[PDB]
């Protein structure tokens, strides 16, 4: 029993939805899509280079043609991420190999914006995976096809780390830990790894996690757990829950169906629920992580009628805290972008104090140069009463 | 626990969502008295509906708030409402969400009112609105078929395949159970019994539902009739009177395979049911034709599954099986359906939630109800 | 073990090297309902794959992800590569070898795909594309001849001689079963017979794979069939219609012979391979005509042997013997030939493996594969 | 002097060639009394074609024996040309050549019974057929340009190139004006209007050539319909009642565009016109997107040239002129270009004479006519 036992789904209507959006149709499955409590960024398919469309949340209904993009690699952008520390901070990854940091104005965009603030240049081929650390000031992860991890200094334009000998083949995703000691990745040998970047060992591993040749991915808890999904040899879609001090038996391991298309997982640690998003699938299916066996409790699913191309989640500070809205969906369609409205239906209209607790504010917590010297800070926790 | 209301023309049903039948079946109707009272100090209320109109109905003007499947008379379809809660199912409409069924091709008014009554007068939690017929397909547990749905004011066909239906095959007559009691009323007046008042026609609608039944050849039925007395059956009328009807018994059911007769232009159940099909694709023509439902009390009469079979075998082709399924509980197929749906799991996502209704208005029910 | 999967336009013929037929053969189409799901609880895909679209094609829109022999839906190749390998053959494409088939004259971009896709969608350890015409002279056992390939997208002529091919002599058409459909489904409508929709396609397809055969001499079969019934066939269509044709029989695959029925310029199958024999060495064009294999499901039609051996007699000088090889089994010779290719122990150094797409990327392809 | 008659699905034009305009322009229709006469003496025909059906459908059943360009009832089809001739025209047929129109892609037998009819009903002493959307370039006076013909039954596409049609790029569609009628019936209802006698679609009709636009932008067109009561308009019925209709003046139209309105699985009429011009070859499709010519009186909604002009624009390469040629009087343009042809001097010898149709029975006329 739990109050998240009841969550559905309301898409908003076509008035409120993005229109008239040119989605890049890369190959690389990344979620394409970035969202944060200002602006709404898309990765757009360029006809040269590549670009990404950035709006603002209220630019709802059709968007025009012609309207500015981020236009300043010299190839297709595979990733977006906006700064958690600065709402109006995003970086870009393509496959120029080279990460570029932007700075949107507060209106948005007037005209094409081709100058970045900063350009990382460190990997040889395309970067696809780009993590901001949750804490540290300015630190930036990036990750491309050359299996090497770079911890970048947007502020200062510095290569703090660098971490190549640690994944013999391609890797799928990084994900930050909660104070941003550790990150776990998912490399193309079905092995699941636990690095520290700081000191340039490898925590964990866990081969052979899952026995599917498909692309599998691995995300932290905010317990420290590492919750992965993956396929079985028949394709048989997995979820996997792996406790990092014991790694030899997974906590969990449920199968989902036969489809293709890897699950992209979306998980907040305010309510402890992972959403699974699977690329090309028109349903999304949420899942409670508790300590009670089996330990991963299917909830229910949000269906629909037409395949996502991306997926963004909008986070807390973002969300209609009067209406019970616990987690917003932003589905990209080839065309169009579908926010959706993750509810708890409440009887009371007032605020619910067992539904909202303190996330972690826009505020670092530590800087670059503090990270580095192994210092470590959980997030500043703010309120969504007000 | 979900509430399921079933508002049919003539009959209200309503009952509890997992139960597998209604818990109060009453008419949908509204009566008020015609005369003038003289008793001092007794209870007599403005006006009364369901069973208490057909019990006081000698000194009542009954009125149907619902003509065709329309409602037009919002005030009166309050108070019935109003009855169905607190009245009959006893329940606070506040605490239940409430399922309610609406014929197809409606008009988009009669839907947007039943949102805005629901969620303002009655505060319900949750509301929905979904297809009679598509109901009647949950309570048969199939997946596939073409469901002719008969009852008092409306008669629609609606196939549907492998659990998606087909918007551009759905038909509907105004040809439903009140005419064909309308119909009983007039060719009554050739034996000599004349039944005018609201009253009366309740009445009638009773003779209709004992005496009547649907001949297999309906010429041969005649021959039969005008030679002997066989067919010939007798009612008691409440004032004790004994009337005698011969082929009347007959003639009333035929004029839903025989729409001529009331004078409309319309195809006959039969033809409409084939011509509905005929719109579907060619792929999915074979399995309607061996899914046939029947629902709705106009389906009630004795023999009308027979006819249906051989009417629909003369006009689809000789190596197609026609199989009309006829449940004997297929008067209540509707709020049978809409019980198994409004207890299903993954149906929970679709109610529309008082939420949506504050930030959309009655307009919600068009993008979120089929 | 090796897998052979054979990606025609229109069937999608997969198994293991070694064995004597394909283990799945199943259509090469991708259907996506066009109509609204209005029943909850049951188990409706976003879209079916093979046989699967094919038994509920009566409310889906079918779509062929290869047109004329290039692969112009990618998206949906991964649907059926990935319904091949987990659903159809229940093996894992990272443990066993694919040898693929592609026809000649091919956009170099079409095969790079391919390439990308087995090593980094499906991580295939060797991977292999080949030509689908020189397979088929793998499965008759044949060193030297001229196989006439003709599947559902793409007609195409290779001659070899002595087990060397002779590129220049390559002769490719855009005509085949699939345009044949589409002249049927043309023509059928002289009769008042309409067929719109993709799902009256398959139909249409099914009514030439059983009805349609070759004239020997078609002006004297002109007139045979507008002086007698004879020839009429009749077909039952799947809502139990049944559907008489006459000379559409023979007119369907004389498009064939004569593509200037369908508006197009290029000669026929009996032209083509005369041309592609004559751009060959004159020492080896007396072997070529003794050894004429054909191929595919277009060359299944009953007599079609015959017309092809009377026709390139006529063009061949009067003293070469024209032997036309149509084996029983021919609509599978790509695909035994494939078997028996995959299975050779001097094959085994010509995969493409793993560790040279990684150092050479997608167009190692173009260096090792003809 | 010699005849034309344009026989339309819904509405038959007839006039005398060299003339501008046709001189009787009536509906297509046969009507027969539904109910019985009780007035004696009084003059009641068993049944009224043309203007007489329109003025007394009250209490007739209008009946089209002509449905998708191909005629289902042809005695009805004898009384229409009766009409026609002996009290439209007031000619004698014997006396003059007769010139018919018919849809491509047309049952042969269709225009094997036209010509039957001709000879041996009316003894015309010459007759042929033509195809509607040939004529129509006869009245613009062009030889090249695809014509989109769309009537009340058939919207067909025929490319011509420097007096050449080719017939491989011809594309028939089923979907026309009474398709948009039965359409704007069904959305009619959702504003509580309820039509479904014959006579009453022919109210309907009238609303829709009265009160009909296609919008440049739907979606922009359906919100401000939605936000304001601008595009609100007021019609009255016969009997008096006042109806107001909103988006339903653009969404009926739109189905044109949109043929999954209907649940049809063709493309628009923009897509229609596209992809045969992209079935002609390369080196004419550059005159054929300058001169596309809109026909028919499906044709003659406002603003359908430009929303035409837009949507092939979007679909046709950047560099080429998109102009769309919609002559103000292109509801006659069939009649017109078949006056213009019918009075040519090099088309005395293309009449198909009473000596060829005795020599060579009703299938003459596959051979001299196109
Ligand atoms: N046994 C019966 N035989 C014939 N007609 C019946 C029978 N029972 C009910 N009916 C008719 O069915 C009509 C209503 O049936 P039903 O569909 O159950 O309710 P509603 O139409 O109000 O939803 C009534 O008008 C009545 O005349
Ligand atoms: N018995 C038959 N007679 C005529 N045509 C056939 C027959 N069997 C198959 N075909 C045609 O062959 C085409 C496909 O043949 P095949 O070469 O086996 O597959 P693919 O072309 O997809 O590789 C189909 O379009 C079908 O119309
Ligand atoms: N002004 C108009 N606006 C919209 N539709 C029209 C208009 N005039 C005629 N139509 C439609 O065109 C159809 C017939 O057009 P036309 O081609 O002139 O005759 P036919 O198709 O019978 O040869 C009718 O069904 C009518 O609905
Ligand atoms: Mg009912
Ligand atoms: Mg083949
Ligand atoms: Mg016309």
């Amino acid at each position: 029993q739990s109050k998240f036992r009841h969550v559905f789904g309301q898409p908003v209507k076509n008035d409120q939805c993005y229109e008239d959006i040119r989605v890049s149709r890369v190959t690389w499955d990344s979620t394409f899509c970035a969202v944060n409590p200002k602006f709404l960024a898309v990765i757009v398919e360029a006809s040269g280079g590549g670009a990404f469309l950035v709006l603002p949340l209220s630019k709802t209904g059709r968007i025009d043609k012609a309207y500015p993009t981020v236009c300043g690699h010299t190839g297709p952008v595979l990733d977006i991420d906006w700064c958690p520390h600065n709402d109006e901070v995003i970086a870009s990854g393509s496959e120029d190999c080279t990460v570029m940091v932007w700075q949107i104005p507060e209106n948005g965009l007037t005209s094409p914006l081709t100058e970045p603030v900063v350009v990382l240049e460190g990997h040889t081929k395309r970067v696809g995976i780009i993590a901001w650390h949750p804490t540290a000031r300015n630190v930036l992860l990036s990750a491309g096809c050359d299996n090497v991890v770079l911890i970048w200094n947007v502020g200062t334009a510095e290569e703090l780390y660098r971490l190549d000998s640690l994944h013999p083949d391609l890797i799928y995703n990084v994900s930050w830990n909660h104070n941003g000691s550790l990150f776990c990745s998912a490399c193309k040998d079905k092995s699941v790894r636990i690095i520290d970047p700081r000191r340039g060992t490898l925590v964990a591993e866990r081969e052979k996690a899952h026995e599917g040749a498909r692309p599998m991915r691995a995300i932290f808890l905010a317990d420290g757990k590492v919750f992965t999904t993956g396929f079985s040899r028949m394709s048989e879609r997995q979820l996997a829950l792996w406790d990092p001090e014991n790694l030899e038996e997974p906590m969990a391991l449920q199968e989902l169906d036969s489809s293709n298309g890897a699950l992209l997982p979306f998980y907040d640690p305010d309510t402890s629920v992972v959403y699974v998003c699977g690329k090309g699938d028109s349903s999304i299916r949420y899942f409670e992580i508790t300590e009670e066996p089996p330990y991963i409790h299917f909830l229910n699913t949000f269906t629909s009628k037409e395949p996502q191309r991306g997926m963004g989640s909008m986070p807390k500070r973002g969300l209609e805290v009067s209406k019970c809205e616990i987690a917003r969906f932003y589905k990209l369609h080839e065309r169009k972008c579908e926010p959706i409205v993750m509810t708890v239906p409440r009887k009371s209209d007032l605020f619910q104090d067992d539904l909202y607790p303190d996330t972690a504010g826009p505020e670092a917590a530590l800087e670059a140069e503090e990270w580095v010297s192994g210092r470590d800070a959980d997030p500043i926790l703010i309120s969504l009463r007000e | 626990a979900a509430l399921v209301v079933d508002n049919g023309s003539g009959m209200c049903k309503a009952g509890f969502a997992g139960d597998d039948a209604p818990r109060a079946v009453f008419p949908s109707i509204v009566g008020r008295p015609r005369h003038q009272g003289v008793m001092v100090g007794m209870g007599q209320k403005d006006s009364y509906v369901g069973d208490e109109a057909q019990s006081k109905r000698g000194i009542l003007t009954l009125k149907y708030p619902i003509e065709h499947g329309i409602v037009t008379n919002w005030d009166d379809m309050e108070k019935i409402w109003h009855h169905t809660f607190y009245n009959e199912l006893r329940v606070a409409p506040e605490e239940h969400p409430v399922l309610l069924t609406e014929a197809p091709l409606n008009p988009k008014a009669n839907r947007e009112k039943m949102t805005q009554i629901m969620f303002e007068t009655f505060n319900t939690p949750a509301m929905y609105v979904a297809i009679q017929a598509v109901l009647s397909l949950y309570a048969s547990g199939r997946t596939t078929g073409i469901v002719m749905d008969s009852g008092d004011g409306v008669t629609h066909t609606v196939p549907i395949y492998e659990g998606y239906a087909l918007p551009h095959a759905i038909l509907r007559l105004d040809l439903a159970g009140r005419d064909l009691t309308d119909y009983l009323m007039k060719i009554l007046t050739e034996r000599g019994y004349s039944f005018t008042t609201t009253a009366e026609r309740e009445i009638v609608r009773d003779i209709k539902e004992k005496l009547c039944y649907v001949a297999l050849d309906f010429e041969q039925e005649m021959a039969t009739a005008a030679s002997s007395s066989s067919l010939e059956k007798s009612y008691e009328l409440p004032d004790g009177q004994v009337i005698t009807i011969g082929n009347e018994r007959f003639r009333c059911p035929e004029a839903l395979f025989q729409p001529s007769f009331l004078g409309m232009e319309s195809a006959g159940i039969h033809e409409t049911t084939f011509n509905s099909i005929m719109k579907c694709d060619v792929d999915i023509r074979k399995d309607l034709y061996a899914n046939t439902v029947l629902s709705g009390g106009t389906t009630m009469y004795p023999g009308i599954a027979d006819r249906m079979q051989k009417e629909i075998t003369a006009l689809a082709p000789s190596t197609m099986k026609i199989k009309i399924i006829a449940p004997p509980e297929r008067k209540y197929s509707v709020w049978i359906g809409g019980s198994i749906l409004a207890s299903l799991s993954t149906f929970q996502q679709m109610w529309i939630s008082k939420q949506e209704y504050d930030e959309s208005g009655p307009s919600i029910v068009h993008r979120k109800c089929f």
